[PDB]
């Protein structure tokens, strides 16, 4: 088969800025080239073909270039909507392959989570589990960090993390930190709290309950 | 408006045959069109698996696919089919169905029409449905004037597990996480809503979760404790 | 390259 490369792997740009995304074949297509758009939890979507045909309604600020073996995707002024995985495909003979694809997202301005944390629930503890959640929602940059401390001891490892991908609209991102720990040594401690450090927030900000109170 | 969409098992065991089938609404499968199947695997790499004329036996498969490949057509009933034989882990991968492009009377083998996915799993542990847990608003999550409410979806298998949030009539504010894998085996994942915090008295707020491949499905009202 | 005309199999 033909082997398509694509690069970068990832891109960040701000909105009005000029993303080129490159793919690569292993031996000359010709002309036979095509690229995707694929946001999250969606199909992808056919933008170009043969190497420079925009697909009916396309907007034009998505423009296919190359030939050969170096093929070029540009979007001349990136917009939030634009967030995406993109890939490039041949189909120069059988079998069709697509390239690695290349994931871009939109830079934009700092902006600080809000924090909010929730004990676990009574139907839950009924069970022998306790789960704690800590949200940091709508911000940005994606790098954060995010400390529990249960009476001010430091937990690590029985935490997990998960991350949406960037809003299409406002660029930024949302996060959950649960940290589990059994029913018993729940019931052992009193101050539940999740720490968050991030590049919006002066100081760490700190979110905490006792456990029992309403 | 030619709509296409996936349906079959979520598991499948090693060894066994993964089968899938893709109905078609909008137009026929007895046209001029070669029907597609495409998987995506988790690391977000895409494989064309292959294709089947509507209107004769012509067929094109992958070669590193074809010893265990068969795609098939029912016209009779708008349909067409994928069955991969002897599957192991490595074709764990969401399964698309898909039209190729025709512009005028010239047609290429990319892809116009796509279906929604069919998320497989190919696995010899047993599914598991989820427990659903509310993440209620208190004022631990309420800040300024917006109060934060979810819903814990815990301990499923395989994926995936979808939220609405009030029947699809709220949207906005809206985030449902990619769930985890826990070191039990079971993925976990939560989604949560941010409202007024004055809402919390006067609006309902519940959580629609599903999980097909156990057939469980749990409307959760979530309230403050 | 792959194309045909729509009333024809690929090769
Ligand atoms: C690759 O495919 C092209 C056809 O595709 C077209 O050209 C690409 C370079 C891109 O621009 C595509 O977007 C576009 O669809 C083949 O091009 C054809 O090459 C032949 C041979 O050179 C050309 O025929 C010649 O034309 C001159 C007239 O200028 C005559 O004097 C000659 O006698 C001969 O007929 C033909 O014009 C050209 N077609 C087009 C549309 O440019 C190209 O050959 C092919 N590459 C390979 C390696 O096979």
């Amino acid at each position: 088969e033909i082997v398509m490369t694509q690069s970068p792997v990832t891109l960040s740009l701000s909105p009005g800025e000029r993303a080129t995304l490159s793919c690569r074949a292993s031996q000359s297509v010709n002309a036979s080239l095509a690229w995707y758009q694929q946001k999250p939890g969606q199909a992808p979507r056919l933008l170009i073909y043969d190497a420079s045909t925009r697909a009916t309604g396309l907007p034009d600020r998505f423009s296919g270039s190359g030939s050969g073996t170096e093929f070029t995707l540009s979007i001349s002024s990136l917009e939030p909507e634009d967030f995406a995985v993109y890939y490039c495909q041949h189909y120069f003979n059988w079998p069709l392959t697509f390239g690695g694809g290349t994931k871009v997202e939109i830079k934009r301005t700092v902006a600080a989570p809000s924090v909010f944390i929730f004990p676990p629930s009574d139907e839950q503890l009924k069970s022998g589990t306790a789960s704690v959640v800590c949200l940091l929602n709508n911000f940005y940059p994606r790098e954060a960090k995010v400390q529990w401390k249960v009476d001010n001891a430091l937990q690590s490892g029985n935490s997990q993390e998960s991350v949406t991908e960037q809003d299409s609209k406002d660029s930024t991102y949302s996060l959950s930190s649960t940290l589990t720990l059994s029913k018993a040594d729940y019931e052992k401690h009193k101050v539940y709290a999740c720490e968050v450090t991030h590049q919006g927030l002066s100081s760490p900000v700190t979110k905490s309950f006792n456990r029992g109170e309403c | 408006q030619v709509q296409l969409q996936e349906s079959g098992p979520g598991l499948v065991k090693p060894s066994e045959t993964l089968s899938l089938t893709c109905a078609v609404s909008g137009g026929s499968i007895s046209d001029y069109y070669y029907w597609n199947w495409i998987r995506q695997f988790p690391g977000k790499g895409l494989e064309w698996i292959g294709n089947i004329y509507g209107k004769s036996a012509s067929t094109y498969y992958n070669p590193s696919l074809k010893s265990r490949v068969s795609i098939s057509k029912d016209t009779s009933k708008n349909q067409f089919f994928l069955k991969l034989s002897s599957v192991t882990a490595a074709d764990t991968a969401v399964y698309y169905c898909a039209r190729e492009y025709c512009i005028g009377s010239t047609c290429y083998p990319i892809l116009d029409s796509w279906g929604q996915g069919a998320v497989v799993t190919v696995s010899s542990a047993s599914t598991k449905g989820p427990s659903v847990f509310p993440l209620a608003p208190s004022s631990k999550s309420t800040s300024g004037g917006t109060a934060a409410l979810g819903c814990l979806v815990k301990d499923y298998f395989p994926e995936p597990v979808t939220v609405s949030w009030n029947s699809g009539a709220l949207t906005s504010g809206v985030h449902t996480f990619p769930a985890v894998l826990q070191s039990s085996g079971l993925y976990s994942l939560s989604s949560v809503v941010t409202v007024p915090s004055s809402s919390l008295g006067t609006q309902t707020y519940i959580c629609n979760v599903n999980h097909k491949p156990s057939n469980t499905k749990v409307d959760k009202r979530v309230e403050p404790k | 390259g792959l194309k045909r005309d729509k009333t024809k199999e690929y090769n």
